[PDB]
């Protein structure tokens, strides 16, 4: 009753409604202390970012949008020299900055701006100051977390070579979140380890073939490629949801340092029963509830793993905008065999599947959340998921209530 | 290329949007890519709808590169799906640098409605300019000439989706014209199918209650129906006032006011406000929300108009005749840093302004209300909340004089440590 | 004797004033110090009145003290009669003059005018302004209201309504809406509005709304017995009590509920996504019974918070709200000590409170969000908009309210967090 | 056309609205930083404080009042043992406070509290640290601005012993007045000058049968008589108000203390222009328009003295609750010939001779003034010029802009 390693998942292409990864810019930016990320795109990509930005727009951001002109369109011209002086007035109205990101957007792809070439002359005119990369978040390539995937993809061909045995914690994480994983490592004796990304550019890990990584978030393929690459070896795991998933999680790495059972049990068990404790408050509400998610952002997978296994949840459909066989394996080891594995979609074909199920949750962006509430379905928006501490030990309990919530709230108002 | 950070408008597509989501019955297909779906969260969040916008996206992608096909399916499938009264198609800024032509995809498709393909200018015009456009396209393509009806009636125009206050603007303006025996046909964007659309020109003539999203149509309606349309816009006591004597020249009707309610001219004779007098407001929005609040705070509450400018292009005239007569230069920008600038430079006690100007405000410690769009949730009540007409002038009066009161209170209170 | 810097009602004696200003064609006559006068301000001010409210005061002072007094206030309702020539008036005592030794009765029958004269009992040293407008209000009912033949349509009384009311002026709106909106129409509304004859013609109405019970209750009691009037019992703030009210009518008259549910925003705007976040919220509740009682169902049952305090500063009402809180596993707090209030609010510590002018100083103190729900409160809270708490757009602008300061402290926690 | 002293004045008593003494403790306790003013009272009079106190009611500030309960009504017991374990709860929760204040009430006094026995008797249990003063604001003894003048005669008994020749200004002014004040007392070369009240209870002044003392308000004639008991002697001047009475204030001072006439022009000259330019601004919508002065204050008649003189306003008819004849001398020596002169009132009376003269501008309280505004009169409220700054020099345009102020907006709200 629990396996999916060879259901058939659903490949479907249709209207597709999903965020872009220039969202990734919205919470990538706030780790990397160092960091510009300049957009260059159109309006849509500035109002987007803006959208997506809320309060943030009025803290002064680091990242920005270019925004493409009747001008820049219209052939040959210097597309290169215009970036050019707008990267050279950021760059001087802004010193802190140490690395400078030039997101590529659907209209800065279909007009076929080298932006790589331009993050190479950049790179040129800006040393030693400052480093210039280059990585698409467009529509056209990238779905919401997967811009978090293609800025570190970006960065690893860069980064220090070494080769020194090290431990690399990959995805960008909450400091808190970083801090206690950071700490739980070091009381199992696995040392030293960094995260890709730092939190400033002067302390990025180094990498080289004795390197060993291991991923925090699903959506990171290609990092693992480029990673890999380099000569980097991967530590498989299913991903630090739930006490299981941590648990799982630090074990996959214990095991590949030979951490003694002794020590593991002694680091983990008061960690672990906190966890277990603080997730039964929500027991109650949640055991028996049906499931449905909606592709966003590659975490619903191991969430509905969580939420099955750990809060007695039954899963419906659950969908993935991206599907990475063997990330996804450990995950899809432990899902309940029932399960509905979906990869993309198509929207109202999908909605009328969801009509069909009647599920008692659902998992979906905003733009979906009301308008289900409206026809009687409780609903939990996924958004919230990529910027609340979920992960590890401490926010357990606070991750399972994100999914009570809205059925103890259902059940309130009438 | 311009670096940007805070935009006061979207792209020209988000305009189209709030025309579709506005109406009923009237489906939007938008070729872009797979991605451009965001902006229905404006409309489900800010304005907190319970229903999807009635707006499809072909959603291409990078596997993609090699289209045309794709509209089509996206326009077959919400006819299929939706089967509305008409349709309108038309490109995002990602798909204007494509080849697919919209009026001769949907040409070809040949649906039993109507499907009208809209121009938008991606590169060159912003949202307001989407919305007006989309509207007079709608418009132009259904409106026929005929008889008046019996009664006399007026359509209201420019009513729109994300539309600051429109919902109570659309309540409050039906209500005045009530008052005074003007029975409302029909109201455009705002709850009209398009099969209203074509019963517009049956109404005797027009309130263009939003310039920047009914102006096209109003002309339309003027050439093609014989429609005047009012030019004043009734936001606040005394622009109410000319706007029902503007009516009474066109219908013929005398002027009948309901004022049993109006407290503003009160409130602001009353000893209070004593202290308001000469108080320097800076002034910046959109056009149309600009001009009145302007009227409002020399000719009504007694500030002094230190300052005033809007960021849509499209009323730079109006408001550079306008400031004119207050001894000002209009200032025309979108960039809030131009802004920021100009603030600083008048200096103003108060500012009267949109949710940047919020900020600008709070970073300044300034006082500061919200007159015009883009605006937060905040600012899509659940209370009762026009800006037109006499509750709108009650309305007005609470809003601006609120945070100065907090200013004394805050200044004061801390004056006693 | 108690140290007092802050004080949530008046003397009684403004509770009269309250009554007075409320109507139209009465003069009511106040016998005090040269120094009484200070009132005037609160009507002239923060209901930002156009007229000098209708009360005349005797001005007595130091020289004063001898025979001379008693005749002052003789003066004082003569001057008021000849001047004004009112239909109806009342007369009463300052707290300095319960001191004296001049009684209001006697006097004023000495004096014997054309229209009656009400005396009233003012305990200025163990009752307040609340209790002063009961009393006024009930004495005035009680001298005038007539046993009548019932109207031929179905009608009422608004009963409670009067001048330094919080939200009254709108709230007599919406109720006479939501009644209209099912057949039955407004036979009277007192205090506000009514004149002495308006009172006299109480009998005729069906039944009593009975608005708001610490200035109105006595009076509809004297109704129910004198006028065989029932009145309700459910005031008719929040969605939910909003409903039984209409509910308690139908039993009342017998006529079908119908609603106008066509511009009630407020069910959906909670139900609504963006409204997650506010479940579980703690609140803490404090103000004039009435008011709290009413708040804590919308808080509760409505919104979503968790009430983590109740209590109120009107003693009248320490056993509606004892009853009501104990349904919530809270213990009511019975105080008119700010300071008691700041000690539990601390204790409780909520996350939003919902009080009165002090309890948004407290909050501010306290970096806490907040919003008003009830008197004593300053001149914004009596605002030009339309701003009622009854009925469906009392809903709404209660959401309103509520929200707004959670959404600020969210916005200005949120972009310190960003620096 | 210039001189009332022969003027008969209409005394008359009837309905009053005047504020009464308590009121004052508003103002006052701000200057006084070691005081507090605790009032013996009833309700009434702690919701009187609150009222007039507005938004300082929540500024913790140094008054409060001891409510009279219905045990302190019946009979002699306790009302003293009473008040003492009041006064000592509030000393303990309060050890800054140097000065203690029983102000008596209305209730106070009818009740015949023994506030001076009191006070006494509190001294003594509260000494070294608390002396305890004891002074009426009731109604039924003082209007308004005359219960500073209660306090300030109670304080002068009790002050040090001297028999140095010093300047007392009395009267409390804002901090900003009282230094420019001293500033140029000083530049004139008149020393040393010290205020009653003073900032602390520690710097109080001195008197003695050598002191010379002139008043900055013109409600001072209690403490001008307990003064003068002490053996100090007064400096006759008109109030310092506006550029004429300032520099007649000043020339009073110096001609006392023998300073040529080259040294007072020195000193004068500059403020003195400054002064009567920033006036000119108000004299455009000011000159020739007639002025109504209800009674509140005791400023009404050297106000009227500025506004006809400096302002070219024409007087009407000017009342004052209370006409000191000799203090009052030097104004109404400069004060226009035709003005009716009230002191008292009788309410209904005087608002049908108000009608009758139907004024352009008229000075009142809060009660009065919008209902005047809603019959067609342009209105002043006359507590307004107790709060802001107003006398001397650089106050004296701002001075003229209190009054040429509602004007202007009556005349631009049509
Ligand atoms: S989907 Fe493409 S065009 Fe649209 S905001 Fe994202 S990158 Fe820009
Ligand atoms: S007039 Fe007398 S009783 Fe009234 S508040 Fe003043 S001191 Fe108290």
């Amino acid at each position: 009753t629990f396996g999916c390693t060879d259901s058939p998942v659903r490949r479907e292409r249709g209207q597709k409604a999903v965020f872009c990864g220039l969202t990734s810019i919205v919470w990538l930016h706030r780790k990397m202390q160092d960091a510009f990320f300049l957009v260059v795109g159109s309006r849509t990509c500035a109002h987007l970012l803006q959208a997506a930005a809320g309060v943030m727009i009025f803290a002064e951001p680091r990242f920005g949008t270019a925004v493409l002109e009747e001008q820049d369109l219209a052939g040959l011209a210097d597309a290169h020299k215009e970036l050019d002086r707008e990267v050279a007035k950021l760059l001087e109205r802004r010193p802190d900055i140490r690395q400078l990101f030039l997101v590529g957007s659907c209209p800065s792809e279909v007009l076929k701006l080298d932006l790589d070439r331009a993050a190479e002359r950049l790179s040129g005119l800006h040393a030693p100051h400052v480093r210039v990369y280059s990585y698409t978040g467009s529509g056209l390539d990238t779905t919401f977390t997967q811009g978090e995937d293609t800025c570190l993809a970006a960065m690893v061909p860069t980064l220090d070579t070494t080769e020194a045995a090290e431990l690399i914690v990959v995805g960008a994480l909450p400091d808190v979140v970083e801090d206690q994983c950071l700490s739980l490592l070091t009381q199992l004796g696995v040392g030293p380890v960094r995260m890709l990304p730092a939190r400033r550019s002067d302390i990025e890990p180094a990498v080289g073939p004795n390197t060993r990584f291991i991923l925090a978030q699903p959506f990171l393929g290609e990092t693992t490629g480029a990673l890999e690459r380099r000569g980097a070896k991967r530590i498989a795991a299913p991903f630090p949801f739930g006490e299981e998933g941590t648990t799982l999680w630090l074990k996959a790495v214990a095991d590949a340092y030979g951490v003694s059972a002794e020590k593991f049990e002694a680091v983990t068990a008061a960690p672990r029963a906190r966890a277990k404790k603080a997730i039964a408050a929500h027991l109650e509400t949640l055991t028996g509830k049906s499931l449905f998610m909606f592709p966003d952002s590659q975490l619903e997978i191991p969430l509905a793993r969580f939420l099955a296994r750990e809060c007695g949840m039954k899963t419906t459909e659950i969908a993935t905008p991206f599907l990475h066989k063997a990330i996804m394996a450990p995950d899809l080891a432990l899902l309940p065999s029932n399960t509905a594995l979906t990869e993309g979609q198509d929207l109202e074909a999908q909605l009328d599947r969801h009509e069909a199920i009647n599920p008692d949750l659902t998992v979906c962006g905003l733009g979906l959340a009301n308008p289900l509430e409206a026809k009687g379905h409780a609903t939990k928006w996924a958004i919230e998921l990529v910027f609340t501490p979920v992960h590890f030990y401490e926010q357990a309990g606070d991750l399972a209530g994100l999914f009570s919530r809205p059925l103890r709230r259902r059940a309130l108002l009438n | 290329m311009k670096l940007t950070l805070w935009t006061y408008e979207g792209p020209p597509h988000v305009g189209a949007m709030r025309v579709a989501t506005a109406m009923k019955d009237l489906q939007l297909v938008l070729h872009g890519p797979q991605g451009a779906t965001y902006a229905d969260l404006l409309f489900t969040m800010i304005e907190r709808r319970n229903a999807r916008p009635p707006v499809s996206f072909s959603t291409f992608e990078a596997s993609h590169m090699g289209t045309a096909i794709l509209l089509k399916d996206a326009l077959a499938a919400a006819h299929a799906r939706y089967k509305p009264q008409a349709m309108a198609v038309a490109l995002t800024c990602t798909a204007e640098l494509l080849q697919d032509d919209p009026n001769g995809i949907s040409r070809a498709l040949n649906l039993p409605v109507p499907v009208v393909p809209l121009e938008l200018p991606s590169y060159s015009r912003k949202e307001n300019y989407g919305a007006d456009e989309t509207f007079r396209a709608l418009v132009r393509a259904l409106a026929v000439p005929m008889e008046r009806t019996p009664e006399v009636t007026c359509n209201l125009l420019g009513a729109t989706a994300l539309g600051f206050r429109h919902r109570d603007d659309v309540a409050e303006v039906t209500k005045l014209l009530a008052t005074m025996g003007i029975k409302v046909n029909v109201c455009a964007p705002l709850g009209a199918s398009p099969d209203d659309l074509r019963k517009l020109g049956q109404a005797h003539f027009n309130v263009l209650m939003y310039p920047e999203t009914g102006e096209s149509a109003a002309r339309h309606l003027e050439r093609a129906c014989k429609q005047p349309f009012t030019k004043i816009v009734p936001i606040g006591v005394g622009a109410t006032r000319d706007f029902l004597a503007e009516v009474s020249k066109i219908t013929g009707l005398p002027v009948v006011t309901d004022e049993s309610t109006l407290r503003q001219p009160w409130w602001s004779a009353s000893v209070d406000s004593t202290y308001l007098t000469g108080k320097r407001v800076f002034i910046f929005g959109d056009g149309t929300h600009v001009i009145a609040a302007a009227r409002i705070a020399a000719k009504e509450v007694g500030f002094e108009v230190v300052g005033m400018g809007c960021y849509n292009r499209e009323m730079a005239r109006p408001l550079r005749t306008a400031a004119a007569e207050y001894g000002l230069e209009a200032l025309i920008t979108d960039d809030y840093l131009e802004v920021e600038k100009a603030i600083e430079a008048a200096a103003p006690e108060l500012i009267l302004g949109t949710q940047m100007e919020r900020n600008i405000a709070k970073k300044l410690g300034l006082p500061c209300a919200v007159i015009s769009a883009p605006v937060h949730v905040q600012d899509f009540p659940a209370r009762y909340a026009p800006q037109m007409g006499f509750e709108g002038a009650n309305v007005l009066f609470d809003t601006w004089v609120h945070p100065l009161v907090m200013g004394l209170e805050e200044h004061l209170l801390t004056m006693f440590r």
